[PDB]
């Protein structure tokens, strides 16, 4: 199962810019599906993750009321709607595909994921 | 008639990944809430499923797999993982519907020498396909020349014993598995949550 | 990640000898340690796995013990033939497959024997160059830890010199040194006298061989 | 029951090149087929690992840059090095990996060296003896060899006539990504005068062969 980044490129600060995780099979639909980013030069940080059903949702404090999270699983591709860019959300972007977790705290780690993909380079 | 959690996961002895144990739950009600209190569980995620509506609805039929495994190899079961556990020991498919439920049991299947009942199958030589139990002990053949059910160079036993010590790190300590698999087909429904039928 | 280390890094022994070599985890691996032999320019070999379990072909003297955070590798009746680095293996580890340790030396024993030193000027041919080496030597010493300073005008001279030492000589099992110091021909033309001091068993007090520039 | 290896050379950071494990005696697509590396002066470090149903690990640092695979038809394991670093210089071994019972087969092993230098002729300077040479009865003496790429290089002294006292020191690499080597000897202090003492260097990657004299001094 092949995890596919699209939406990158460069732009400036108040701007926005949406992302896309297209997913190669049909069972996107069963997955829960979050947004990371590694920054170059640092490791991974959580954005974003919307459960299967898209009742329940979560963002990190430091996107919370500027990103946004959708999903459509006719398409099975994730949307990160990132409004208000700043030059340090500069980083390649990747999303992951793992389970729906009882604990919401288990998706702010990378490790509890089972998918992941190439990453797109946003720079701000 | 409640559905029998007990016996699944309160079970004195859990099975070997390789040969592990499958449990039909049907004609039953489920309350998850025996999960749900108990803060002991490491791994509780679902598929198709969100783990905290269990109670509210209904399966055709529910598969309950069971096994012991490290710390280590938990991540491998679940869709798409890689591993001696998921090629060789249990695949879940890519489209499974259910949930998987692990936690610490270093209390229960360590010993101080070392707990050498637990096993895994370390020698194949193609991938398990979803849901495949292989229990067979035959030599397996690491070269050209044929072993005729004798061990020795390039001709080994495919299973391997799992050292269990308490004074083990954590991803070598043993965990208890759960795999909880849901089916919705065009049939009655037999397993129900209490908020439903 | 799970830390494994082994002590000591060099040891000496003779021929006879009960040698034990000792490698830790930082966590418990159970009986997940293997051990190696490499000897120089050469594969590693498996000598024993599962902490334990004696490999085919491996001869009896080795033996292996210990599981959990602590592993010996004990040697009965060392030989010609075991004097190399050992190695062990920590096994079915995450993220990596497998961690190797820092590995162990094992060489010759003998009696101290006290280094010669020739400390050589650099080479006209060379300053024509604009460079200027000057080469200090150790020859024939034992044990191997040996301390070579260089003094440029009585000044201790850290950061402009390499130094290489030879493995264990075939024949009287000593070792030899050399120490390069390195400089531009006009920093060498700023000084006069270029000292090579050395301290080891051997020798009662430092020995010093130094020369002035322009003999 | 052996394991061949081949591919082996200089390359510069950012190239690429191709390993191989030529296999007798075991199978490798049924088999736990391993690459590890030892750096130069260093440990070992595990690199990638092939199951025998196809799949494949790699440690973080050769992650995305290494692939392994295999060819059944010919029994040969191959590790495809991409995007090379300095750091990636190491001798590469092809290994049958048996799990908890250790890696038992191993291959001869094959040198990869990564680096921007270019190949150079190495530069013999002589290394004469002096009374600040000499040991009451002894007198040393030697070349050096410096500033040259890539290895190895191979002394003589006399046409391989002298051996005895020879010690050639292990080359040490420098600053500038050269390399540097000595070659000493100790001959009795009363032949500075009627022996005369010649090293032959010889660097075959630079085809720079000298016969450099080492005459006595003050
Ligand atoms: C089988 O079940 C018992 C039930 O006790 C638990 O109580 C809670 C802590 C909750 O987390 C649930 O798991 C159970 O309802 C397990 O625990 C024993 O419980 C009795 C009291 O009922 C207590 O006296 C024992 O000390 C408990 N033993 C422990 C905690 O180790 C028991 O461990 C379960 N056995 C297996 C093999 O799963």
């Amino acid at each position: 199962v092949q995890l596919v980044e699209s939406g990158g490129g460069l732009v400036q600060a108040g701007e926005s810019l949406r992302l896309s995780c297209a997913a190669s099979k049909p069972t996107f639909r069963n997955f829960a599906a979050g947004w990371f980013r590694q920054t170059p030069g640092k490791d991974r940080e959580f954005v974003a993750v919307i459960e299967y059903d898209g009742d329940s949702a979560y963002y990190a404090d430091s996107v919370k009321g500027r990103f946004t999270i959708s999903r459509d699983n006719a398409k099975n591709t994730v949307y990160l709607q990132m409004n208000r860019l700043k030059p340090g959300d500069t980083a390649v972007y990747i999303c992951a595909i793992g389970g729906n977790h009882y604990d919401p705290s288990k998706y702010y780690t990378a490790d509890e994921y089972d998918y992941w993909g190439q990453g797109t380079q946003v720079t701000v | 008639n409640l559905c029998p959690f007990g016996e699944v996961f309160n079970a004195t002895r859990f099975a070997s990944v390789y040969a592990w144990n499958r449990k039909r739950i049907s004609n039953c009600v489920a309350d998850y809430s025996v999960l749900y209190n108990s803060a002991s569980f490491s791994t509780f995620k679902c598929y198709g499923v969100s783990p905290t509506k269990l109670n509210d609805l209904c399966f055709t039929n529910v598969y309950a797999d069971s096994f012991v495994i490290r710390g280590d190899e938990v991540r491998q079961i679940a869709p798409g993982q890689t591993g001696k556990i998921a090629d060789y020991n249990y695949k879940l498919p890519d489209d499974f519907t259910g949930c998987v439920i692990a936690w610490n049991s270093n209390n229960l299947d360590s010993k101080v020498g070392g707990n050498y009942n637990y096993l895994y199958r370390l020698f194949r030589k193609s991938n398990l396909k979803p849901f495949e139990r292989d229990i067979s002990t035959e030599i397996y053949q690491a070269g050209s020349t044929p072993c005729n059910g004798v061990e020795g160079f390039n001709c080994y036993f495919p299973l391997q014993s799992y050292g269990f010590q308490p004074t083990n790190g954590v991803g070598y300590q043993p965990y208890r598995v759960v795999v909880l698999s849901f089916e919705l087909l065009h049939a009655p429904a037999t397993v129900c949550g209490p908020k439903k039928s | 990640d799970i830390v494994m280390t082994q002590s000591p890094s060099f040891l000496s022994a003779s021929v006879g000898d009960r040698v034990t070599i000792t490698c830790r985890a930082s966590q418990g691996i159970s009986s997940y340690l293997a051990w190696y032999q490499q000897k120089p320019g050469k594969a590693p070999k498996l000598l024993i796995y599962a902490a334990s379990t004696l490999q085919s072909g491996v001869p009896s003297r080795f033996s292996g013990s210990g599981s959990g955070t602590e592993f010996t590798l004990t040697i009965s009746s060392l030989q010609p033939e075991d004097f190399a680095t050992y190695y062990c293996q920590q096994l079915n580890s995450y993220p990596p497959k497998f961690t190797f340790g820092p590995g162990t030396k094992v060489e010759i024993k003998r009696t101290v024997a006290a280094p010669s030193v020739f400390i050589f000027p650099p080479s006209d041919e060379q300053l024509k160059s604009g460079t200027a080496s000057v080469v200090c030597l150790l020859n024939n010493f034992y044990p191997r830890e040996a301390k070579v300073q260089w003094k440029v005008d009585n000044a201790l001279q850290s950061g402009n010199s390499q130094e290489s030492v030879t493995e264990q000589d075939s024949k009287d099992s000593t070792y030899s040194l050399s120490s390069t110091l390195t400089l531009s021909k006009a920093d060498y033309e700023k000084h006069k006298v270029y000292a090579c001091e050395v301290t080891h068993q051997g020798l009662s007090s430092p020995v010093t061989k130094s020369f002035n520039r322009g003999e | 029951v052996q394991l061949v290896e081949s591919g082996g050379g200089l390359i510069q950071p950012g190239g690429s090149l191709r390993l191989s494990c030529a296999a007798s005696g075991l199978t490798v697509s049924s088999n736990y087929m391993s690459w590890v590396r030892q750096a130069p002066g260093k440990g070992l470090e595990w690199v990638s690992v092939i199951y025998s149903g196809g799949s494949t690990f790699y440690a973080d640092s050769v992650k995305g840059r290494f692939t392994i695979s295999r060819d059944n038809s010919k029994n040969t394991l191959y590790l495809q090095m991409n995007s090379l670093r300095a750091e990636d210089t190491a001798v590469y071994y092809c290994a049958r990996d048996l799990d908890v019972y250790g890696l038992d087969v191993w291959g001869q092993g094959t040198t990869v060296t990564v680096s921007s230098a270019s190949t150079k002729g190495p530069s013999v300077f002589p290394l004469a003896p002096s009374s600040k040479s000499t040991s009451g009865g002894t007198a040393a003496l030697g070349c050096l060899v410096k500033d040259y790429f890539p290895e190895p290089v191979t002394v003589s002294w006399n046409s391989g006539a002298l051996t005895s006292g020879v010690h050639t020191f292990p080359a040490v690499l420098q600053s500038s990504g050269l390399y540097s080597l000595s070659s000493v000897v100790t001959v009795p202090s009363s032949s500075l005068g009627t022996q005369t003492y010649i090293c032959n260097v010889n660097h075959k990657p630079s085809n720079t062969k000298v016969d450099k004299r080492v005459e006595p001094k003050s």
